[PDB]
C-alpha cells in the first residue's frame, strides 16, 4: 500500500518540477538570446564607423 | 640670427643679399636639389607611400551568429 502512495507522489512533483523549470527559462533566455547578440552586432558597427573618422583624419 | 657687428655687418648683409632675389633666394645649388629628392623619397616610406591630402575610408560587414 504505503509503496503505490509514495511512487506517484515521485512522479508527480516530478513533472510538476521539471516542466515549470522548462516554462520559466524559456521565456526569458530566449528573450535573452536576441537582444545579447543586437548588442554585439549594433556594438561593433559603431567602433567601425568611428575608427575609422580618427584614422583618417591621422 | 644676429650677433658680433664686426664681422656680423657684413656676414648678416651677405645672407639678406640671398632672400633678395629670385633666382633661388640667391642661387640654390645642384648638392641641395639632390639631397631634397632624396629625403622626400624617404620620409614617405616614414609614414607610409598614401597621400595624406586624402583621409581613409572603411567598408562594413555582418555575419549571424546561431
Amino acid at each position: 500500500q504505503l509503496e503505490e502512495v509514495k511512487q506517484a507522489s515521485i512522479k508527480q512533483i516530478q513533472d510538476a518540477i521539471d516542466m515549470e523549470k522548462s516554462q520559466q527559462a524559456l521565456v526569458q533566455k530566449r528573450h535573452y538570446l536576441f537582444d545579447v547578440q543586437r548588442n554585439n552586432i549594433a556594438m561593433a558597427l559603431e567602433v567601425t564607423y568611428r575608427e575609422r573618422l580618427h584614422r583618417v583624419y591621422r | 640670427l644676429d650677433p658680433v657687428q664686426k664681422l656680423f655687418v657684413d656676414k648678416i648683409r651677405e645672407y639678406r643679399t640671398k632672400r633678395q632675389t629670385s633666382g633661388g633666394p640667391v642661387d640654390a645649388g645642384p648638392e641641395y636639389q639632390q639631397d631634397l629628392d632624396r629625403e622626400l623619397f624617404k620620409l614617405k616610406q616614414m609614414y607610409g607611400k598614401a597621400d595624406m591630402n586624402t583621409f581613409p575610408n572603411f567598408t562594413f560587414e555582418d555575419p549571424k551568429f546561431e
